[PDB]
RNA sequence: UUGGCACCUCGAUGUCGGCUCAUCGCAUCCUGGGGCUGUAGUCGGUCCCAAGGGUUGGGCUGUUCGCCCAUUAAAGCGGUACGCGAGCUGGGUUCAGAACGUCGUGAGACAGUUCGGUCCCUAUCCGUCGUGGGCGUAGGAAAUUUGAGAGGAGCUGUCCUUAGUACGAGAGGACCGGGAUGGACAUACCUCUGGUGUACCAGUUGUCGUGCCAACGGCAUAGCUGGGUAGCUAUGUGUGGACGGGAUAAGUGCUGAAAGCAUCUAAGCAUGAAGCCCCCCUCAAGAUGAGAUUUCCCAACUUCGGUUAUAAGAUCCCUCAAAGAUGAUGAGGUUAAUAGGUUCGAGGUGGAAGCAUGGUGACAUGUGGAGCUGACGAAUACUAAUCGAUCGAAGACUUAAU
């Protein structure tokens, strides 16, 4: 695995944050290297979902944060809940992938390569 | 792994109780010993009476090393100290009654008065 | 006499007779054929070559290696045979056999042969002096600025210069290294292997070549 | 530590004969637009 | 399966009449001596330390206090050279290597049953 | 070595010992081969050939040097700015403080003691260690090779037989040969013994938080503690150097004259060292002298001035590791198992959550060798390695065989 630049607790809290938040929006833009590294970490925590006891709902609250989703016709749900409700639905059938990596150009400031990750 | 300068007890009446060894002999450059080598060595602790004396410089051979010895099956044998014999140069012991168990290696030392001496070879 | 080719698997062990215990290093030599027999009259010096492991054959777009291209394609059909990743060279061998086209059996040794063993060795990057050569360090408290570096590297001004071969940094790395005297212990016939008592240079799926000792 | 002599206009111009830089990718937008990197996503000026 | 020619190969050497046991466990082990000129038979006794490898490379250790001096004692697991070996006593521990014994003296270092 | 001379260096050639790293000589410490002996044997003395390799750990001193303790086959002498401070220390000494003795009316001094006292520099060129790009090698490519040359390696003990024989009054005690096993060193490797193992498992303290219990998370060196896969490793596991051929050194000889003898030499013929050359391992055709074998491919325009498109084959680009600073090398690119995921295993940890039961309670038992699991193995196209672009030959003359 890849160390990313950061220290191990940073590691850590850098990749949770970011694994929520391709939850939240389904597609997000960030670099290449940290795109590779979440790519296996959203997808074992789909694999969480699909089973669906409780005993993986006590599990998959170990990484995932706490944020509110305002969803539409003003009702409200959490980030676990959404993982266990919606894209639980979705993958039911597939067994593996959920997720694609698409490259872009180099940023402006750096010489980073852009990527979209999303969420299929 | 017995370098020089590491302190050993005593496993017999001879009446010495600690030593620590000067050289490992052998040949030129050795470092180490273990079960079956003989080194030389000074007299730290001695008990009141008894044939050597403290600060006497003897010959002794290494019984049943911390770290033993592997075997030609792939089998092992470890003990929880450092002990040491006391000789008298002709692989002949001092002493008379050795304590303690004795490792099985020193059978092909010609060490044979030492093994039949003691309590279990293992 | 006797080469064949073969690559590393892993290593183990075996109880031998009487309950002895010996280490163990696993070969896989499967499909060897012979490729080419070379001649003094032709070449200058009597040798076979050797093909290890067969690969796809030609193809219109091919991008890498395992499939062969046209030149590999005509050298391995004058010998009917498909196209091989490994080729090498035996010259102790006695070419007096071996008809072009043979397959070299595995079971061309027999337990209790002597045997020397040739590949490449693992290989570390760019190494320091004292990992790459056996240099002593310095000491590493009373007030030292002097731990991992070489020490001087020549005299004053009698030779301004620096000699070659002077054992500084660079790539470690691996290069051919071969061991001698070892033993085949056991030969298996359904699954094409050899056992050789002992352990051979190379990372894992590497390129051994075994064949049996000059002494 | 320090450069002894000066360096001549010849020995600074032949050590940067390797100091250049390469030409990119440069695919196509088949379906409708200009030049992509290689193994890119035409966003803009490009529908592939 | 560690590799499919490993165990193909090591298969015909690793015996099966062996008990079972986890460490904690008390044994006797039948080791069997080659001497001058005989093959005469020892039992060592002890408490099982650790397991450890797998396949034909098993490990396991047994400690036993001789005349007041510790000793350890580690064997193959499928070696032709222990005949026998029986289990003397079930323990009850909680550890998968049972090093703290190794720094305990008198009846402090003793282990329940079952 | 102590000195004599005062030729370079005063617009600086900047330091004694120790550390690290070496290289050369031989006037040879050990090992090898011989002669003489006031050499019985075992041991020794002295001289000759011989520089391949090897040539120790500590106590006291700043110390060089030297003494001593224990070992060893041996513990050699010298050169290289008394080898090496743009590679290291800074104990010593030519710095400022202070004190003793002595000298001096005194300020101060000794060269006599003692305590303390700041070691700068980002490597341009040559040079060395490693790694790449360009061109060339009378067509262009892939693969396997020869080996001119070069480098490395080169050590040694103890025990058992021969034989308690030879020798000797006895005490003592062999050569020549034949076996086994070690020390140091060098290389490869992780099955074993062990180390480490910051995205593995478990226990545990304090505080804050997820609305509360219960279960979890953050911070406290990875909070601490006990274990630990792959990989990297030695103190661990394998192997290596005491062989063989040729020419020689000191030396021993055969035949043999000059000189009717004798004479190892003048002509001729032998033998003879771990040293020389081969034998062993590694690199090696930029070996511009550019080598060899096998296989693959072959165009028109044309003002052949060059243009165009190209074959065999490569590359750009992307997925990677058995490889790696980068680059190169190797595995793969949908006619696909390269990586990720999913499923099943190995190995590691050591009995999850929840529920039930017993107990005043701390807790224990069952469901159940449970559950979790990074790097390891196999299967599976679910995700991504798309479409594309670039480079790339068209076999010169002379002569002789045919
Ligand atoms: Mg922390
Ligand atoms: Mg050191
Ligand atoms: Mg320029
Ligand atoms: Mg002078
Ligand atoms: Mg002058
Ligand atoms: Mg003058
Ligand atoms: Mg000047
Ligand atoms: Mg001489
Ligand atoms: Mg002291
Ligand atoms: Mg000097
Ligand atoms: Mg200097
Ligand atoms: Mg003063
Ligand atoms: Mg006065
Ligand atoms: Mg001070
Ligand atoms: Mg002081
Ligand atoms: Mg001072
Ligand atoms: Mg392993
Ligand atoms: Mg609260
Ligand atoms: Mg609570
Ligand atoms: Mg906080
Ligand atoms: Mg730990
Ligand atoms: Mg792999």
């Amino acid at each position: 695995y890849r160390k990313l630049g950061r220290t191990s607790d940073q590691r850590k809290a850098m990749l949770r944050d970011l694994a929520t938040s391709l939850i939240i929006s389904e597609r997000i833009e960030t670099t290449e290297a940290r795109a590779k590294e979440v790519r296996s970490v959203v997808e074992k925590l789909i694999t969480l979902g699909k089973k669906g006891d409780l005993a993986s709902r006590r599990n998959a609250a170990k990484t995932l944060r706490n944020v509110e989703i305002l969803n539409e016709d003003e009702t409200t749900q959490t980030a676990l809940q959404k993982l266990f409700g919606e894209i639980a639905e979705r993958y039911t059938e597939r067994q593996g992938g959920y997720t694609r990596i698409l490259k872009q150009g180099p940023r402006r400031g750096d010489g980073a390569e852009s990527v979209i990750i999303e969420l299929v | 792994m017995i370098q020089q300068e590491t302190r050993l007890k005593v496993a017999d009446n001879s009446g010495a109780r600690e030593v620590l060894t000067i050289k490992v002999l052998g040949g030129s450059g050795r470092k180490t010993a273990n079960i079956g080598d003989v080194i030389v060595c000074t007299v730290k602790n001695a008990t009141p009476g008894g044939v050597v004396k403290k600060g006497d410089v003897v010959k002794a051979v290494i019984v049943r090393t911390k770290s033993g010895v592997r075997r030609n099956d792939g089998s092992y044998i470890k003990f929880d100290e450092n002990a040491c014999v006391i000789i008298r140069d002709d692989k002949g012991p001092r002493g008379t009654r050795i304590f303690g168990p004795v490792a099985r290696e020193l059978r092909e030392g010609n060490f044979m008065k030492i093994v039949s001496l003691a309590p279990e070879v293992l | 006499t006797k080469g064949i080719l073969g690559r590393k698997i892993g290593m183990t062990q075996v109880f031998g007779e009487n309950g002895e215990l010996i280490p163990v290093t696993v070969v896989e030599a499967k499909e060897n054929v012979v490729l080419q027999k070379k001649t003094v009259e032709v070449d200058g010096y009597n040798a076979i070559q050797v093909g290890f492991e067969d690969k796809k054959a030609y193809k219109k777009d091919a991008k890498s290696n395992k499939y062969a291209n046209k030149p590999a394609e005509g050298h391995a059909k004058k010998a009917d045979a498909a196209p091989k990743r490994f080729i090498r060279e035996f010259r102790n061998v006695d070419v007096d056999a071996y008809e072009v086209g043979q397959e070299v059996s595995v079971d061309t040794f027999v337990a209790g042969d002597v045997i020397d063993v040739t590949g490449v060795s693992k290989g570390k990057g760019f190494q320091g002096a004292i990992k790459r050569h056996g240099q002593s360090r310095g000491p590493m408290s009373h007030g030292s600025h002097f731990h991992r570096a070489p020490g001087s590297v020549g005299m004053a001004s009698d030779a301004s210069r620096v000699f070659k071969g002077q054992k500084m940094p660079g790539r470690m790395g691996g290069n051919t290294v071969t061991v001698q005297n070892l033993e085949v212990v056991q030969v298996d016939t359904e699954n094409k292997v050899i056992l050789v008592k002992g352990n051979v240079p190379g990372p894992k799926k590497g390129l051994v070549e075994i064949r049996t000792s000059i002494k | 530590a320090v450069p002894k002599r000066r360096t001549s206009k010849t020995r600074k111009n032949k050590r940067r004969t390797h100091f250049k830089i390469s030409v990119p990718g440069m695919t196509e937008c088949p379906n409708c637009g200009e030049y992509k990197l290689s193994h890119r996503v035409c966003k803009n000026c490009g529908s592939y | 399966t560690n590799h499919k020619l490993i165990e193909a190969v090591t298969k015909s050497q690793l015996r099966t009449d062996l008990p079972s046991f986890r460490p904690g466990d008390t044994l006797r082990v039948h080791v069997r001596i080659i001497e001058g000129t005989r093959e005469r038979i020892q039992v060592f006794e002890g408490v099982v330390i650790k397991r450890r490898g797998g396949g034909v490379s098993e490990t396991f250790t047994v400690r036993k206090i001789s005349s007041g001096v510790g000793v350890e004692r580690t064997f193959p697991l499928h070696t032709p050279k222990i005949e026998k070996i029986e289990v003397k006593r079930r323990g009850k521990v909680r550890r998968a290597k049972l090093y703290y014994l190794r720094s305990l003296r008198g009846k402090a270092a003793r282990i329940q049953e079952i």
